[PDB]
């Protein structure tokens, strides 16, 4: 089966460079174009240029061309994607896709669709620097009640970069959870919400603590939502 | 340019890969022909046989020793400044025109046991391949058969005695590389090869017409591109050209992904469009002046 | 240069439905280069048509694409639950490549109200000298919603953030949260702190509230 594994995400300042890797297995890999595409928060997909690894041979985009540069190695079954001067709005999921097997009948680059596409790769460019978040309670209330049932959850603000991941009770509840995705605010910091709803009958009786991890940071925090006490 | 012997030197063709310091642009490959056209294009180009020249301060090892893998030690040494030169100067597939193997049909590569290294094929016995302006190249299919058989006897020599040696159609995403491609003057032979192969050799039955016709598009060079290398074509409505060639040797690649472990697979064509080049240059080696 | 737009932005059907999915291009595509994807989140976006018309490897037999010029169709005869992802369409080769803005196949059902919640910031970050409000749509559809803040009704504006959650695979509903972010100082000289709500089940804006260190 053919297959395109791309590296780890990436994080980045602003001038500085990135270089993103695609290795290919089940088939052979210096006899098919490799195509470069970008899709960042929000945009269209963007194709930055393809490599030949059988000749070397390359094309960029018009957009792209002085920023970035093509490169591959048959031994190591890899090709790569370096983008330089990199700026904020560079921040996007970077895909590598294999071209399509040409048959006789094909015109050249008939076949220079998106065949087979990796998973894609994370890349950040941003001048904030590693922030772990601070972790407030969502009390619920008859202001988070729907009759029998109330709304309690945890906000986990100003944290860099992505991800943090949410639990509750140390995953004894996971019915009725939403952890939203993350918002970046203005101050380059990522925030999200998690909340649950739970029977409003169970707010004296049941603990709720969301467990809230997040390994850029080392940051590991329970915190105990409680009905504000009123 | 003399030679004598009474000195040893080692060679590795695969460390000491020569092509690796041949990366000049492609502008430089072809010059401006000034033949007299006296239907015409305004220009013309004629290609440059491919060749290596020692610079300063450097010499060429040539080895003497026919029979010779590319790789350890060679007793009949010479010095040149030049490799000899390499024609046609592309050839995606099939090797034309180059030199046959002393008695014996030969095949190299850097690792065998590494699929991703290119086989490089070289005969004893040349098959001719006549190509006309009509689009089709002619190959005797009993000559063909017999150069396969050869071929197959060997890899499994190489692979093991009780493999079964399967001939596959090219896999790519250029027609550079899937056709067998290549230049007999400044005119570009792009020939549809899978009737060449298309068999399996020495499975449990073995111990069409008359000439094999390989369908060809041809395309002739009117410019190119010098940084990036891109070469620039328009149909041969000049009219009819001919060419004929010695089929010398063969490029292959074997298949990784094989579950058959009573059988190989072979595909025509290199890992890389230099293969051809790299066949002819094996027993060189660049060295500082002693 | 090339630009493609597809249309419609959202396609809401129920498994077993017919879908239509158009291209436009602004240019005449008469090498007939024309690609569809399938993107779900988190997954390696998937080939379904090439050169217009061909069907890729693996895929189903109830997709096909057609068309010519201008306008390019893909059209899936009976959509089935894996179906839902965004589509792409995309023009290919001569230096030519460009993408259509997407088009969002997502599941039909019954229209629903959001449950409506308020959070007043805790006391824990006010220390911090910093006050969140945030406000919770709970289990919605469509995805269609609007919140605005008010806080002693004045309309906030560029100090809120919203976030969506994908289409749940249970309920076929959206849950939506919209923070508002001001400062200890400016939450203090308010008190009355409002979201309001307006969604296609409601037959009215629905406001949640609450009195500043008040209950
Ligand atoms: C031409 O090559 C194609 C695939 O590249 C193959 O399917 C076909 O059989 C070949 N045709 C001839 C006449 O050899
Ligand atoms: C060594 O190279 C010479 C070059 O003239 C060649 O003729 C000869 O075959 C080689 N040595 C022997 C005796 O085989
Ligand atoms: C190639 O040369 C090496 C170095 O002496 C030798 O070990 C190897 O057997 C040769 N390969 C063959 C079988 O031609
Ligand atoms: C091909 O071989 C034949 C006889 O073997 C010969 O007459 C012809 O000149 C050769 N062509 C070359 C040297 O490329
Ligand atoms: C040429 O080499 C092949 C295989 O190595 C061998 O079978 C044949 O006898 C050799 N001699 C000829 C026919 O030139
Ligand atoms: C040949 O390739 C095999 C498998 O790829 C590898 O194990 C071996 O080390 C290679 N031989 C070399 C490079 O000496
Ligand atoms: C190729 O042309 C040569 C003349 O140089 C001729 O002897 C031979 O019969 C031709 N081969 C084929 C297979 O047509
Ligand atoms: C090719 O060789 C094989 C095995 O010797 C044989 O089965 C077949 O008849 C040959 N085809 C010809 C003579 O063209
Ligand atoms: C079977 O394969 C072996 C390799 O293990 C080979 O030596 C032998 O010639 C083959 N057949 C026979 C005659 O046993
Ligand atoms: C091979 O050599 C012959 C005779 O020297 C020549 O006509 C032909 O152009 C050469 N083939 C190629 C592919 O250049
Ligand atoms: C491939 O070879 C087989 C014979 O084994 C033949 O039946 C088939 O038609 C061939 N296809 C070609 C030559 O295109
Ligand atoms: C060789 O013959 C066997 C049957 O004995 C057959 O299954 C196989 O396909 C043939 N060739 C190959 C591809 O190994
Ligand atoms: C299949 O190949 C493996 C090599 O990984 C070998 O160990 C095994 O013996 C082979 N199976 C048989 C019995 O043909």
């Amino acid at each position: 089966q053919v297959q395109l594994v791309q590296s780890g995400a990436e994080v980045k300042k602003p001038g500085a460079s990135v270089k993103v890797s695609c290795q290919a297995s089940g088939y052979r890999f210096s006899n098919f174009v490799i195509h470069w595409v970008r899709q960042a928060p929000g945009q269209r997909f963007e194709w930055m240029g393809w490599i030949n690894p059988y000749n070397g041979n390359k094309e960029f985009s018009a957009k792209f061309q002085d920023r970035v540069t093509f490169t591959a190695d048959t031994s190591a079954n890899t090709a790569y994607m370096e983008l330089r001067s990199l700026r904020s709005a560079d921040t996007a999921v970077y895909y590598c896709a294999r071209v399509g097997p040409y048959s006789w009948d094909d015109s050249p680059q008939d076949n220079y669709y998106m065949d087979v596409w990796g998973k894609g790769t994370t890349v950040i460019v941003s001048s904030a620097s590693t922030k772990g978040p601070s972790v407030f309670p969502l009390a619920p209330s008859s202001k988070s009640t729907s009759g029998g049932t109330a709304a309690l959850g945890c906000l986990v603000k100003d944290y860099f970069p992505e991800p943090v991941t949410v639990s509750w009770n140390s995953g004894a509840l996971t019915s009725g959870v939403h952890t939203f995705p993350a918002v970046l605010q203005s101050s380059g910091l990522y925030s999200l919400s998690s909340v649950v709803t739970v029977p409003s009958s169970s707010l004296g009786t049941q603990t709720y603590i969301c467990n809230v991890n997040h390994k850029p940071s080392n940051t590991k925090v329970d915190k105990k939502a409680e009905p504000k006490s009123c | 340019e003399v030679v004598l012997v009474n000195v040893t030197e080692n060679f590795n063709w695969c460390k000491n890969d020569m092509v690796e310091q041949m990366h000049e642009d492609i502008c430089s490959l072809w010059d401006q022909s000034l033949k007299p056209c006296v239907a015409c294009p305004k220009v013309s180009f004629e290609p440059i046989p491919i060749h290596y020249c020692a610079p300063a301060g450097f010499a060429i090892l040539k080895c003497n020793n026919k029979t010779f893998n590319g790789t350890g030690p060679c007793t009949n040494v010479s010095t040149v400044q030049c490799t000899h030169g390499i024609r046609p100067v592309v050839s995606s597939q099939l090797l034309l025109n180059g030199s046959l193997a002393e008695e014996e049909v030969v095949i190299r590569s850097c690792n065998f046991t590494d699929n991703a290294k290119t086989i490089i094929v070289q005969l004893n016995t040349s098959v001719e391949i006549n190509c006309t302006g009509a689009g089709h190249c002619n190959i005797a299919r009993a000559k063909w058969n017999n150069t396969l058989k050869q071929i197959a006897s060997k890899l499994r020599e190489q692979f093991g005695n009780n493999k079964t040696i399967i001939f596959k159609q090219s896999s790519g995403g250029d027609p550079e590389i899937v056709t067998h491609w290549f230049n007999c003057g400044g005119e570009f032979f792009y020939c549809n090869s899978t009737q060449l192969f298309n068999s399996t050799w020495f499975n449990s039955t073995w111990s069409g017409s008359d000439t094999i016709t390989l369908p060809c598009r041809i395309k002739q060079i009117i410019n190119m591109w010098c940084k990036v290398g891109k070469m620039m074509y328009a149909p041969p409505i000049s009219g009819q050209i001919r060419c004929s060639s010695n089929i010398t040797g063969l490029l292959l690649t074997r298949d990784g992904g094989n579950s058959n472990n009573e059988s190989e697979i072979f595909r025509p064509g290199g890992g890389d469009m230099r293969d051809n080049w790299r066949s002819e240059l094996y027993k060189y080696k660049v060295v500082k002046i002693e | 240069e090339i630009v493609l737009t597809q249309s419609p932005g959202t396609l809401s059907l129920s498994p077993g439905e017919r879908a239509t999915f158009s291209c436009r291009s602004s240019h005449s595509i008469r090498s007939r280069r024309v690609a569809w994807y399938q993107h779900k989140p988190g997954q390696a976006p998937r080939l379904v048509i090439h050169g217009v018309s061909n069907r890729a490897s693996g895929i189903s037999d109830r997709f096909s694409g057609s068309g010519s010029g201008t306008d390019f169709t893909l059209t899936i005869t009976r959509v089935e639950p894996e179906d839902f992802a965004l589509y792409y369409c995309q023009v290919y080769g001569a230096s030519s490549y460009t993408f259509g803005q997407g088009t969002k196949l997502e599941r039909k059902r019954t229209v629903a109200a959001p449950s409506v919640f308020i959070f007043p910031p805790s006391d824990e970050q006010l220390k911090s000298g910093t006050a969140s409000v945030v406000c919770l749509l709970n289990n919605f559809y469509p995805r269609e919603a609007k919140v605005q803040w008010k806080v002693d009704n004045a309309l906030q504006s560029g100090n809120s953030q919203e976030s969506v959650t994908e289409q749940d695979s249970k309920d076929s509903t959206y849950s939506l949260s919209s923070t508002l972010t001001l400062s200890k100082a400016d939450y203090e000289k308010h008190k009355v702190y409002a979201c309001e709500v307006t969604h296609q089940g409601l037959r009215s804006p629905v406001t949640k509230s609450f009195n500043r260190g008040e209950c």
